[PDB]
């Protein structure tokens, strides 16, 4: 035991149908005629339709209702991985080059093998860096942040 | 005889590692034929000690010393006694003046001055022009040394000869 | 080509007075798409405080530029111009421009907050349309005045960045940002000083190897001008250090093929800065001179 | 060249330290010397001091006196004698 | 300004001209002495003791008698191995013989024949030309790789029946280097290259040209050839077939001598060479007279 | 256990030969945390001193 | 997620690899006739393809 | 100017080559002259490939041929439409490369993909119709710097030692895909453009002053992160390698001057534009729509 405890904070996504209830003329809606766009190449011609529409609330309050009627699955996978900090915060490193390999080698972490275009990007702006696993059988990682 | 100029100053570039000097020379008909001069692809050179003993080998001996052995499964120590030979090769910039020329005539329609003891003509159907690296680690350099001069053709055949210091320098550095 | 632009927010009158005003500004969209919301105008979606001018210089590299029609009481009208034909623009930049000026797009550097339309944290931002000599002149004073911010503690170097500061162009002065902030440089700016350093540095010590074997093929005079050259910085370089720089011969392959991928790669990330984009040509300027006719160079 | 190679806590001041040492240089009249040589000795015995992190004076007006280092007490008084033999 | 360096080359020009010989007097070639050269300013101390040169002079001998003494050897182990076997020796190249020749004088002609070949074998010889494959990297492994597939166990049923081929053998034809030696009028001919095949009917040697006609000179009685293999076995034939058969031996020599006197050159990339290897060259980079430079 | 004697004491779970052709034939690993892994060395000596 | 939870039977090389793959077993000499319940489950080939 | 160009196939046509020609209609043929009528013998690069000769050959001939959008084949005619800059038009991409809105393309000779299948479009005896490859920019950006990597770093090697590297060296991972340069080989073109990164090295390492020479040192020395320490570890290699000597620190500046440091600055900027001109291709299409097939785009055309 280290000498501390900690809470793991995980957000699991689901997928739901939803219903609604709205009163009857509960909102005005105007519609303005059509404008058609015209667009010219060489080998065709792409035309553009756009309809402007207005909506003005009538309710006093709210007239409108929700509710979560049905779920059929979950999208993540409820697991326990942990979030890998050294993937948010990449360009951190010790200050003693020794200790950071060892710390690096240890916590299973890969250093950025060469410099590249694509790894200076990720450093300074940041990328997709964790790619896919090869099988997804849990669906998504539900990452654990740790307090 | 830009190749000269850039050699000298490669060699005053690199004197305080190699502890090597330049030497220019021209070769004509009398060394190469005229295919020979037209297809050449390198030009080598090796030091040798007065003991015999290349450059760049071990100072004191290698496994090389050692008889060979007969086995094919052992070539002769094949690997790295090849790597050991080819290490001890160095190459050396040429060019080739493919057509005949004088060469004092020559020298003077570039921008250099000449000015020697006696002006004889020299007349040569083509010259090759390369420079070529003596040692002289300890600031002395022995007669007894010896250098090898190697041309290479595209089909990978060599032609080899060797020259002993007293010949390339005797007047020469007994003038300096 | 027509882009049409909507407005969700709530405008009021006065906005709009405030936007008509921006009839023939330049506007960039980060694509080009036939109806788009206002959120996607102008430069206010990528402004952070972590990034700055060289971040905003390569997002406008490839953003695609409109010129704005007027309004509609809540849809604003955009046009992308063709190359070759003429149109009027708005001048926005800081100075007054003048008939044959090629003009530069760039991130502006500061306000004046006189008549921004701002609708609940979101405002719109434009760029600034200067002539390519402004332009060249302000990215290389900060990208100097980036590589003296790691050692300002003396006083000429203080002196050297206020007089960097300060550009006069043609009867008009303004004092550009410094780029450093609370002793430090932002990420951006501080990775194109490094590649610039690095470039330099890597130069320095690969090139006589590469004559050296370029060299070995043909002698010509340049590359004996170049070794005379190499020769020369090497004996200045270390006029202050004993004995020799002793450069070898024997070297690894992994370690030549790393270098001159380094070298290449601190390359690319200076394309952005070493080149200006040009994209107008002025034709005719009005005498009040606020407004002008273009030619469209993209 | 020793001080420009060492690993110092900090790289601040003993870069000055360093700059003024590099800029010493002897002029054609004898009586200059002592000053210069003063100024050399001080910043060198700065930089010493910072090597082995000893704390150094700072008090306002005041200016590190120069002294041997890390040297035992009799060999310091007997370069002393040697010095006052000299005079 | 400052003057380059390149001006001060050319106007301080040079100011000598001098022939220089090869130790073996075999080629000159002239050496240009230029007054600016930094060779100048250096140090430089020469001396020429008398016991360097005598020491140089014999390690220049030994490196020449590289070839002679394994020629030597050669001969010395033809010598011996025909004291050995009391001058018996087998039939192992496949030609017909008549009982009613005279086989003294054919016997005579093969010493005339040893001594001409001692006489003129050359750095050129088969067995040179025959070991310097052996000197190439690849060598070795090749060697090993060949003893490894050579005695594998017989496969089992299994891999007969399932997965790879059969690993191929070696060919049938080998690559041989020869001497051939005329007696009737003195003609030595040094490393001509011969291929060599096994007779199906009777287990003898058959020679063929590279063009693959045979090779006649079994049938004439005024020539003895010399035959060396790759595994450097040498046959010496006389007429008919009858061979003396051994090895050459070489741990007479230093690897070092042996191999800094004919090792095999090995190219480094240049103008006209694909970077990937074993491809197919395109025309050769010459430099010519004949035509204007391209530039 | 003594049911699973048919399988248990069959020659080919006590040949290694396959094991050791395949992991030979895959090779030693590259990634740069194995290669701490491949290093160790081992000598035979004499005895007599 | 652990890396596996048999290592002689999840390997390329493994023993249970080396005998129930078909394709080690086709090098070993086996009678094709007997059925194998593990062999859909290491038949890497047919599951890849 | 000619801006439809006739080209007449001197071979009788099937109904499947027909097929096949209406099948690639929009996609981009070049041409070694703008002439009004031209044979079917001098389209694409079949007139010009060739093995054993090399890559950048075929990239430099490729460079100076005209482009040409295809449509109407009319029954043994085909028209080729000659683009004008800055229009829009729809452009089919036959390679296997994945295009992407708003991105620039280049034309390059094809690369080596890696079903080894490629397959022939229309066969007419010995004949074959070759196209080139439209590539974003980073790709083709890639593949020149590769190619003079490669390049300077083969020159003086043995075969041996650079196998891996140029092994390595030759592939390429662009979007999910592998590719690989063909034939690579030391030539003229490579050798001068060899010469002229060669003297703009040169030029640079003159042209650097002392402060942007001394800024990654400074930098070192204050502060640490990853970026950092992988230059680190390049220079330290380098320093190592050069002599036992210690991380100096640098020194207090000598002469500061702001013009100096500009002019210098540009000089720098002149010769970095140089040397990237070396390996920039000309942009010939941008594009702004994508079908999501990635067959096709819309794509405004650059000269």
């Amino acid at each position: 035991h280290p000498g501390f405890a900690l809470t793991a904070v995980r957000t699991d996504t689901f997928e739901v149908d939803m219903l609604l209830y709205s009163g009857k003329s509960c909102t005005s809606v105007i519609i303005n005629n059509p404008i058609v766009t015209k667009e010219e190449r060489d080998i065709s011609t792409t035309y553009h339709v756009t309809q402007n529409i207005n909506t003005v609330d009538m309710g006093l309050g709210y007239t409108s209702n929700t509710c979560v009627a049905y779920v059929n699955r979950v999208r993540t996978d409820m697991g326990v991985r942990v979030q890998d900090l050294f993937r948010v915060f990449p360009m951190n490193v010790y200050r003693h080059d020794e200790v950071d390999r060892w710390i690096r080698h240890a916590a299973g972490v890969e250093r950025p093998q060469l410099l590249d275009t694509e790894t200076i990007s990720m450093l300074t702006f940041g990328s997709m860096s964790e790619r896919n696993a090869a099988a997804t059988v849990h669906g998504q990682k539900a990452a654990c942040e740790l307090i | 005889m830009e190749t000269h100029l850039y050699s000298d100053l490669a060699f005053e570039a690199r004197f305080a590692d190699d502890e090597q000097l330049p030497l220019h020379l021209v070769l004509d008909q009398e060394v190469l034929s005229n295919e020979e001069a037209e297809t050449l692809r390198y030009v080598y050179y090796r030091n040798v000690d007065s003991a015999g003993r290349s450059t760049g080998r071990a100072p004191g001996g290698d496994e090389d010393d050692a008889p060979a052995s007969d086995d094919a499964e052992d070539a002769v120590g094949g690997d790295r006694a090849f790597d050991r030979e080819r290490r001890t090769w160095q190459r050396a910039c040429f060019r080739v003046l493919p057509r005949p020329l004088e060469l004092l005539d020559y020298l003077r329609q570039s921008g250099l001055t000449v000015t020697l003891e006696k002006e004889q003509r020299v007349r040569m159907f083509y010259a090759v022009f390369t420079t070529l690296g003596l040692r002289c680690p300890d600031n002395r350099l022995s007669g007894a040394q010896t250098l090898h001069l190697r041309l290479v053709w595209p089909d990978g055949s060599y032609r080899d000869w060797e020259f002993l210091a007293r010949d390339l320098l005797r007047e020469e550095m007994e003038a300096n | 080509a027509n882009i049409f632009c909507t407005f969700d927010h709530k405008l009021s009158i006065a906005d709009v007075g405030k936007l008509t005003k921006l009839v023939a500004a330049v506007v960039p969209i980060p694509q080009r798409l036939h109806l788009i919301k206002h959120y996607q105008l102008g430069l206010h979606q990528f402004v952070d405080h972590t990034r700055g001018y060289v971040r905003l210089r390569g997002l406008l590299r490839n953003m695609t530029l409109t010129l704005m029609r007027r309004v509609e009481g809540n849809q604003i009208l955009l046009h992308v111009p063709t190359h070759g034909l003429l149109y009027t623009v708005l001048n926005t930049g800081p100075v007054t421009w003048e008939k044959g000026d090629a003009l530069c797009v760039l991130p502006p550097l500061f306000h004046g907050r006189e008549n921004l339309l701002t609708l609940g944290q979101w405002e719109l931002v434009l760029p600034w349309i200067v002539p390519m000599p402004l332009a060249l002149e302000i990215n290389q004073r900060l990208l100097i005045m980036g590589l003296f911010s790691l050692d300002r503690s003396y006083e000429e170097v203080k002196a050297a960045v206020q007089q960097l500061q300060t550009i006069t162009f043609r009867d008009a002065t303004f004092t550009i940002p410094d780029p450093v902030i609370d002793q430090h440089l932002l990420i951006d700016m501080k990775t194109a000083c490094l590649s610039m350093s690095m470039v330099a540095n890597l130069a320095s010590e690969l090139t006589m190897t590469y004559v050296r074997k370029l060299a070995l093929e043909d002698s010509s005079m340049l590359l004996v001008k170049c070794q005379e050259l190499l020769m020369r910085l090497d004996r200045e370089r270390s006029v202050g250090e004993p004995r020799t720089p002793a450069r070898p011969q024997h070297v690894s392959p992994d370690d030549e093929i790393a270098r001159l991928s380094a070298l290449f790669v601190m390359l690319r990330q200076l394309d952005d800065l070493i080149r200006e984009q040009v994209v107008f040509t002025v034709c005719d300027v009005s005498p009040d001179n606020k407004s002008a006719t273009c030619i469209f160079k993209g | 060249r020793r001080g420009y190679t060492y690993p110092f806590g900090d790289r601040g001041k003993a870069r000055d330290h360093l700059a003024v040492l590099d800029r010493t240089e002897f002029d054609t009249d004898v009586r200059h010397d002592a000053e210069i040589v003063e100024r050399a000795l001080v910043s060198a015995v700065i930089l010493a001091k910072m090597s082995v992190r000893e704390t150094l004076v700072t008090a306002i007006g005041q200016t590190e006196p120069i002294a041997f280092v890390h040297l035992k007490d009799t060999e310091v008084q007997r370069i002393e004698e040697n010095l006052e033999g000299v005079r | 300004d400052e003057v380059a360096r390149t001006d001060e080359w050319k106007g301080a020009g040079v100011s000598r001209l001098r022939e220089v010989w090869d130790v073996q007097h075999r080629v000159r070639l002239r050496v240009l002495w230029y007054v600016n050269s930094f060779w100048r300013s250096r140090e430089l101390s020469y001396d020429d003791h008398e016991v360097e040169l005598y020491r140089a002079l014999d390690a220049y001998r030994a490196r020449i008698a590289v070839e002679y003494v394994l020629i030597r050897a050669v001969r010395d182990e033809i010598y011996a191995v025909l004291r050995r076997d009391g001058g018996a020796l087998p039939q192992r190249f496949a030609c017909h013989v008549s009982r009613n020749m005279s086989w003294r004088v054919v016997w005579e002609l093969c010493r005339h024949a040893l001594a001409l070949w001692m006489d003129w074998a050359d750095v050129r010889s088969c067995i040179i030309k025959a070991l310097t494959p052996r000197l190439s990297r690849g060598a070795a492994a090749a060697a090993q790789r060949a003893r490894r597939q050579r005695e594998r166990s017989a496969p089992k049923p299994q891999e007969l029946l399932f997965g790879p081929r059969n690993e191929s053998g070696p060919p049938a034809e080998q690559t041989w280097y020869a001497d051939v030696v005329r007696c009737v009028r003195a003609q030595v001919d040094l490393g001509v290259e011969v291929r060599a095949a096994r007779c199906p009917r009777t287990g003898l040697w058959i020679v063929r040209d590279r063009r693959g006609r045979l090779r006649r000179w079994l049938s004439q009685p005024e020539v003895c050839v010399l035959y060396v293999t790759p595994d450097l076995d040498f046959y010496w034939v006389l007429p008919g077939g009858f061979a003396v058969s051994s090895r050459v031996t070489l741990h007479g020599l230093a690897q070092r001598a042996l191999r800094d006197r004919f090792q095999n050159f090995e190219a480094v990339l240049a103008r006209g060479m694909h970077v990937e290897a074993g491809r197919q060259e395109p025309e050769t980079p010459r430099v010519s007279g004949r035509r204007l430079p391209f530039d | 256990f003594v049911d699973a004697l048919k399988t248990l004491c069959h020659p080919v779970l006590h040949e290694p030969a396959p094991c050791l052709q395949t992991f030979t034939e895959r090779g030693p690993p590259s990634e740069p945390a194995m290669q701490r892994l491949l290093e160790c060395r081992f000598q035979q000596e004499p005895m007599g001193g | 997620f652990a890396a596996t939870h048999n290592p002689w039977a999840s390997q390329a090389g493994c023993l249970s690899d080396v005998l129930y793959n078909t394709r080690h077993r086709e090098r070993l000499g086996y009678n094709s006739k007997f059925y194998s319940p593990c062999a859909q489950y290491f038949n890497t080939e047919e599951i890849i393809a």
